[PDB]
């Protein structure tokens, strides 16, 4: 499609794609004991254990509001690890960061836990909303199954199993029913099904170039005055 | 390689034209050239 | 054997935050400000005419 | 034989978009030294169909220029590559011009071919003298009914499997699935049987093309992206009065939007008087449409193509002086004034005409 | 029976061998190929017919030619019971083989889940066209999750654009012609200050 | 959706006139003309086309008819 | 290969003898820009393409050079 044409896009004064130690005039320089009288520094060697305790708190303090949902605790754990594995797998050389990446990430995670302790972190609220929307749909299926009724998801699974038999019952010259064929059969069913639903307009433009919004009503004028409520 | 590099670098026209004459159909050199090339092809 | 499959009863609901709503979101972003901004200036005033007003 | 010369080769699937070579027919001109014209046919359409148009004594186009009826990538005999980016397909032409020792050429196209031709002038203008587009416009046509049908037919062609399907099964498929007579005939003639009758296939890459059209996004051939930019040179547009592809109402504005030198209707944009007929897209079939296209083409090649922008016609070469911008020349002891711009030979790079005439000029003095 | 009955069996073994890269796997492929060739070896020797009447007439010991015939014919009746074997091999086989039956089945389910992810994304992507034609808050709804992350940057006061993005491509595009071309350091917070200071025998900490 | 129609009517106005319901009174575009656009002459041609299709290209009908 | 073959070729990239004496546009178009034309975005693309050809698409030379 389109690729960045500038070959020097990732160049910095410090090197190629360097976002760990940008070049600045006041660069780090060494210190010599025999000549150093006093010093004021905030660096220390406590980040490793603070990285550990921070993980335990963020996990244990967020589980307070999961109500024993084991599947959510396990899903949240996978998401929590993705937040702590950022420095271990990033392109950025987190080991060469300016003034210590270890202290930087730890202090950054602490600001997240502060919000987690109050149950105000956006990832928490995002989790509650996403889960409630999920359980409502699983309960809708349960109520339909207890009534002996068939779910919309099973009607497709059953409608797709038969469509495969019809295709392989005529596919006798060959006998390699690829995953590609299996896929485009389902998509042909999904498009037909989705179009059947009364969904809000998602694409800007319909079959014509014109937009599918309620505002795309141009001339000619054929609508009369609006009518009132009926008694 | 040297010899390979060196190798890398009328009557039929009358027969067809006479045929087009008998049918008094409009004929162009491009058509005749293609038919002649069609015969060789 | 597969046809004999049954379903387990899932949880009734997750935690409901008592200080976060869709119209009064607890946390801030330019997304909600944009939603309120376009409610204010309203929808794009599409002209249905063949010529501009001026 | 001589006038008709089409280089012969086999398509090669290429992983790199730069190692793509174009193949097509070359029509030699009546006269010894003439500038060259590169013409792109409609998508999935045969180059041979345009031969009688460019080889008609009544029109006498070859008297003006040598014609290269060239196939774009994934079409005809040219190499194959899934990308249809007009910038990539434009670089292909520049390599062809280099391999064939063409310094600069006149570009033309029919329908989607016109887009490809105009794109080359947008990306390589210093080596393009002019563009002549026929029933096309630099516009997004994804939602035009005519394009949808073409987009729809190509999708139906993906259902046929030549290995299993018999010759009769194919003919029945085309008649029912393809209603347009011309498209039907075009697709039939694109079917070819490889050596040793291993199997029959389409001359154009049906897979790469359908994905481009079916996806229906910016890289689609129906789309014209802002990335393509502006064409700085001479451009002439000719389309039928009632055309499904270019509607006179609004589809002329893209020409002004993309072509800087386009003056407007009646000077660089014309419509051919005709009736409503879905087949009017194929002007070369109907004499009435063709006679007008040819006359306008010969006028563009004779008087307007390869002429400096600020000059009206070729008549003004050597007698009209263009104003100069101050501090535009390196010489400091230069009295700024009006000048006639330099018009160079069409293949001055790959010949020595300038070196030769310099010697003859000295002999005079 | 003899011709064309082993063509498919050669394509399978060939692919299984092509996928083998380590020497250890290649060795098992040789063992596997031998057993197949061993079981699929064709036997054609033109089993000769015996004419006991001819031998009975020319010369033979009384009761011998007949005794050989009756005993010979008895064993010819015996034949393999292909049915019994056909069932056992199809019912259950090589409980050790069940190890990879369940390994490759879970391995395939992993990459079928990924195939569905990419397949469903391209399916939803069909309704999304021209990002420049959607409003701001509507695009964020197509890409659900960005607003949540944007709130995290705001509530933590990480309002330096692109600090938490490993490749701040937007930061490189804005600095293509900047003086002192640099991008923000990874995970830089606008409040952290790692400045130090020291006193030496010389002035200015030198 | 459910509240789409009720909401969309609440946000914006529709055109109540039925001016175009009457066929013959429909304009061909000669009432408010664009004079300076680069496609000026292409617009006049479409006006001419609409005036011709309405009369089977016998514009004497338009001269006698009401404008 | 053919791509690099022609790039290196002196004939394919060679200014004509009189090119030095000709009037030369010494701008890429970033000094006076058309801000309100409908092809505005198309104009910027031609400026970006002109700036790139001058530096072989290594725009660091432009950042370091004189404007
Ligand atoms: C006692 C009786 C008294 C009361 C009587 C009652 C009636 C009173 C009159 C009320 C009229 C109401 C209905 C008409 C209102 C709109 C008229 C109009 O032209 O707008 C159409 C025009 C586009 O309509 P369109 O043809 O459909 O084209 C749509 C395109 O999208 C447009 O964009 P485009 O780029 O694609 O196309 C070009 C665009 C070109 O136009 C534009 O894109 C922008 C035009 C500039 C906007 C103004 C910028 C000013 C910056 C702020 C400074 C002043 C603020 C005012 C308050 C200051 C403190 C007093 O529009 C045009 O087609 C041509 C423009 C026509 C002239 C535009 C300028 C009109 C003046 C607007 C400012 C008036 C205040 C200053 C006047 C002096 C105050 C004493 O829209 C605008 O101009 C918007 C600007 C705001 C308009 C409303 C402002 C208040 C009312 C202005 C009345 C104008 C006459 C009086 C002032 C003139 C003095 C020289
Ligand atoms: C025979 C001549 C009669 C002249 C009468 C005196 C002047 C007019 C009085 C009535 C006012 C209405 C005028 C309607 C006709 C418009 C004619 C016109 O303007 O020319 C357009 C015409 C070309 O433009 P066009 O667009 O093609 O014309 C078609 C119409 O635009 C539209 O095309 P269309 O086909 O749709 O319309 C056809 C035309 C057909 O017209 C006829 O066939 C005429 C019928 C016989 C005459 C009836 C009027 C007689 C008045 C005499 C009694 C006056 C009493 C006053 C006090 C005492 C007087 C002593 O108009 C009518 O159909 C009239 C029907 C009226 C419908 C009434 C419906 C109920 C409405 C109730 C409310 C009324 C409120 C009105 C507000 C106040 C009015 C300003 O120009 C020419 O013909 C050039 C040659 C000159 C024609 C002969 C002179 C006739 C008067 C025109 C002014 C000449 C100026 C010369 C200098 C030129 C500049 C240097
Ligand atoms: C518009 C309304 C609001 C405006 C608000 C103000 C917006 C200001 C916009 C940002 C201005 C940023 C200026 C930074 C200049 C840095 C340039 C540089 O990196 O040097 C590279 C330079 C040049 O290297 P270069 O590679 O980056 O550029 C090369 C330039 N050419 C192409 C010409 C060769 O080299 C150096 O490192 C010298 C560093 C000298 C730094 C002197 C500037 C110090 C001023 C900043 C400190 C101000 C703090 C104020 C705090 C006040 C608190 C109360």
């Amino acid at each position: 499609g389109y690729k960045i044409r500038n070959k020097s896009i990732f160049w910095t004064r410090a090197g190629w794609k360097n976002n760990w130690h940008p070049k600045n005039f006041n660069a780090p320089r060494p210190s010599y004991g025999e000549f150093t009288m006093g010093i004021r520094c905030r660096n220390d060697h406590h980040s490793f254990l603070r990285y550990v305790q921070t993980y335990r708190n963020m996990s244990r303090h967020c589980k307070q509001y999961f109500l024993g949902d084991k599947q959510l605790e396990e899903t949240f754990i996978l998401g929590l690890r993705s937040l702590f594995l950022v420095p271990y797998d990033s392109q950025c050389l987190t080991d060469q960061i300016k003034h210590g990446g270890e202290r930087r990430f730890v202090d950054q995670l602490d600001r997240d836990f502060e919000l987690i302790s109050y149950n105000t972190h956006p990832y928490q609220l995002f989790t509650y909303t996403v889960r409630n929307e999920h359980l409502a749909w699983k309960n809708e299926q349960y109520e339909k199954i207890q009534k002996g009724e068939k779910t919309f998801e099973q009607e497709l699974l059953d409608y797709l199993d038969e469509q495969v038999l019809a295709e392989k019952a005529k596919l006798r010259d060959g006998q390699n029913f690829s995953i590609e064929r299996m896929t485009e059969i389902a998509l042909h069913v999904f498009r037909k099904a989705r179009a059947g639903k009364v969904r809000p307009a998602q694409d800007v433009r319909g079959p014509d170039g014109n937009v599918n919004d309620f505002l795309e009503q141009r001339r000619p004028f054929e609508h009369p005055n609006p009518t009132g409520v009926t008694h | 390689k040297r010899l390979l590099e060196k190798l890398n670098t009328a009557p039929q026209n009358l027969e067809v034209e006479n045929i087009l004459k008998r049918y008094h159909i409009n004929y162009t050199q491009a058509l005749i050239d293609e038919l002649v090339d069609w015969k060789t092809g | 054997k597969e046809n004999t499959g049954s379903m387990k009863k899932p949880m009734a609901k997750a935690y409901e935050h008592p200080y976060n709503s869709e119209h009064h979101p607890l946390n801030f972003s330019a997304v909600k400000i944009a939603e309120t901004f376009h409610d204010f200036i309203g929808p794009e005033q599409v002209s249905p005419h063949y010529e501009s007003f001026a | 034989s001589r006038i008709i010369n089409h280089l012969r080769g086999d398509p090669v699937y290429q992983d790199n978009t730069k190692d793509v070579s174009l193949r097509g027919t070359f029509l030699r001109g009546k006269y010894d030294d003439l500038p060259t014209m590169i013409f792109f046919t409609e998508a999935c359409d045969l180059t041979a169909n345009w031969i009688p148009f460019f080889t008609n004594p009544q029109y006498d186009i070859l008297a003006h220029r040598n014609v290269w009826l060239l196939n774009p990538r994934n079409f005809g005999n040219s190499d194959r590559h899934p990308s249809f980016d007009l910038q990539e397909m434009s670089d292909d032409v520049m390599r062809f011009m280099y391999s064939q020792k063409i310094s600069m050429a006149t570009l033309g196209g029919h329908g989607i071919g016109g887009k490809i031709a105009l794109a080359v002038g947008c990306y390589h203008a210093e080596r393009v003298t002019g563009v002549f587009s026929i029933d096309s416009s630099p516009m997004d046509q994804r939602y035009h009914e005519a394009f949808k049908e073409f987009k729809g037919y190509v999708n139906a062609l993906t259902e046929i499997n030549f290995k299993t399907w018999s010759d009769k099964d194919v003919k029945v498929f085309l008649k029912e699935n393809i209603k347009d007579p011309k498209w039907r005939s075009i697709f039939t003639n694109n079917i070819s049987k490889n050596a040793k009758t291993q199997s029959d296939s389409f001359n154009f890459e049906i897979n790469y093309l359908n994905h481009n059209l079916n996806f229906n996004k910016a890289d689609s051939l129906g789309n014209w992206a802002v990335k393509n930019g502006i064409y700085t040179g001479r451009a002439h547009f000719i389309f039928p009065e009632y055309s499904r592809w270019v509607h006179l109402a609004t589809n002329t504005l893209p020409m002004h939007k993309v072509c800087a030198r386009v003056k407007g209707f009646g000077h660089d944009i014309f419509y051919v008087q005709g009736d409503e007929n879905p087949l009017n897209h194929w002007v070369y079939d109907f004499e009435n449409y063709a006679n007008v296209v040819a006359s306008k083409l010969n006028k563009f090649l004779h008087s307007y193509d390869g002429v400096h922008a600020l000059l009206k016609d070729r008549t003004e070469i050597g007698n009209f002086m263009i104003p100069d911008r101050i501090k535009s020349r390196n010489d400091s002891k230069h009295i700024y004034g009006d000048y006639s711009p330099a018009h160079l030979h069409h293949n001055w790079r790959f010949n020595h005409i300038y070196e030769k005439h310099d010697e003859l000029d000295k002999k005079l003095n | 029976q003899a011709p064309g009955n082993q063509d498919k069996i050669l394509k399978w073994i060939s692919t299984l061998s092509n996928k083998a890269t380590t020497g250890e796997s290649r060795s098992y492929c040789t063992q596997l190929s031998s057993l197949v060739s061993f079981y699929n070896k064709q036997h054609v020797e033109q089993i000769p017919t015996i004419d006991f009447n001819e031998w009975k007439s020319v010369i033979s010991t009384q009761g011998l030619v007949d005794k050989v015939k009756e005993n010979y014919e008895s064993l010819i009746k015996e034949q393999y019971n292909t049915d019994a074997i056909s069932k056992q091999i199809s019912s259950a086989s090589s409980k050790a083989l069940d190890d990879i039956e369940n390994e490759l089945s879970f391995h395939a389910a992993i990459w079928l889940n990924a195939y569905a992810d990419y397949t469903m994304f391209l399916f939803e992507l069909e309704e999304y066209n021209d990002p420049n034609d959607y409003l701001m808050h509507e695009n964020f709804d197509f890409f659900r999750g960005l607003e949540t992350e944007l709130e995290e940057l705001t509530e933590t006061h990480n309002y330096i654009p692109g600090a938490k993005d490993d490749v701040n491509l937007r930061g490189y595009l804005a600095t293509q012609f900047a003086w002192g071309k640099k991008v923000i350091s990874f995970y830089r917070h606008p409040a952290d200050d790692f400045k130090c200071a020291k006193a030496t025998k010389n002035m200015l900490g030198r | 959706s459910l509240h789409e129609k009720m909401q969309t009517d609440y946000l914006w106005v529709k055109d109540h006139s039925q001016a175009d319901s009457w066929a013959k009174a429909r304009t061909h575009g000669y009432n408010y003309i664009a004079h300076t656009v680069p496609n000026k002459k292409e617009r006049y041609e479409m006006i001419w086309r609409s005036m011709g299709k309405s009369t089977d290209w016998e514009l004497e009908k338009f001269r006698l008819g009401k404008k």
